[PDB]
């Protein structure tokens, strides 16, 4: 349902904050052609409602139901933040990979499926979380 | 009248929601209960033949209301392993019971 190359794979970031992640990989979902500029802040909206950390520390931005006909295709933009950014509800809840998504449809689920999918054991989030490689990062999302 | 099915709802129901479907599932599979189905969506969005309904207890008010009738499960935490084991092994009990 995703492509995913070199061009979507963002590695070593650093923010101070969750919305500076958002808007991040909003600009960067812009920037593809996934989705028209009125998505970034319905990312940032999004967020507001509820967080969109799922926990063992990876966190999935999307934006709103109301936002779905600012999509132009189904995308992701994989960002890497090694020192970690606060997402969740509480201090703990930090999220070193944090991933953009673009969905069709509102299909939001159907790609954090996929993604939560691959990411089903613990070491693979901890490779992700800190490796300087970006064909590593293809590797392990390749069987996705 | 069987319990087989399970969603869980959210504010918008592309987040926190997208996990607690997929690990609930997943234990659903593994435990051979092909015969329970589940998916996720929008609170706004609940079937009223839903049998199990599974939200964070910050919305379970919202979920209880728009039907009451039905079994609603609340959530503490999103990574909230404990509570999502207890409740897996209890829906395995009462499937068989």
């Amino acid at each position: 349902l995703f492509k995913l190359g070199a061009e979507n794979i963002f590695l070593g970031r650093k923010a101070a904050t969750k919305e500076e992640a958002i808007r991040f990989a909003g600009e960067q979902l812009v920037k593809g052609g996934y989705v028209e500029p009125e998505y970034v802040q319905a990312m940032l909206d999004r967020e507001k409602l509820t967080p969109t950390y799922l926990g063992e520390s990876i966190a999935v931005p999307q934006g709103t139901v109301e936002a779905k006909d600012r999509v132009l295709k189904t995308g992701v933009v994989f960002c890497q933040y090694p020192e970690g950014v606060r997402f969740g509800e509480e201090e703990d809840d930090i999220a070193r990979l944090v991933i953009g998504i673009a969905a069709r449809n509102n299909e939001h689920i159907q790609v954090i499926t996929s993604l939560t999918n691959a990411l089903d054991d613990e070491s693979v989030i901890e490779r992700l979380a800190h490796t300087t490689s970006v064909d590593e990062v293809l590797e392990l999302l390749a069987g996705r | 009248s069987h319990v087989r099915k399970i969603i869980v709802a959210s504010d918008a129901g592309m987040g926190s929601s997208a996990m607690g479907a997929g690990v609930l599932r997943k234990k659903i599979q593994d435990a051979g209960l092909s015969q329970i189905s589940v998916t996720n969506s929008a609170i706004n969005n609940l079937p009223p033949d839903v049998d199990l309904v599974i939200t964070h207890r910050d919305l379970t008010e919202r979920a209880m209301r728009q039907v009451p009738q039905a079994q609603h499960i609340s959530l503490t935490n999103f990574l909230d392993s404990g509570l999502y084991t207890s409740l897996t092994e209890r829906l395995v009990a009462a499937q068989r019971h």
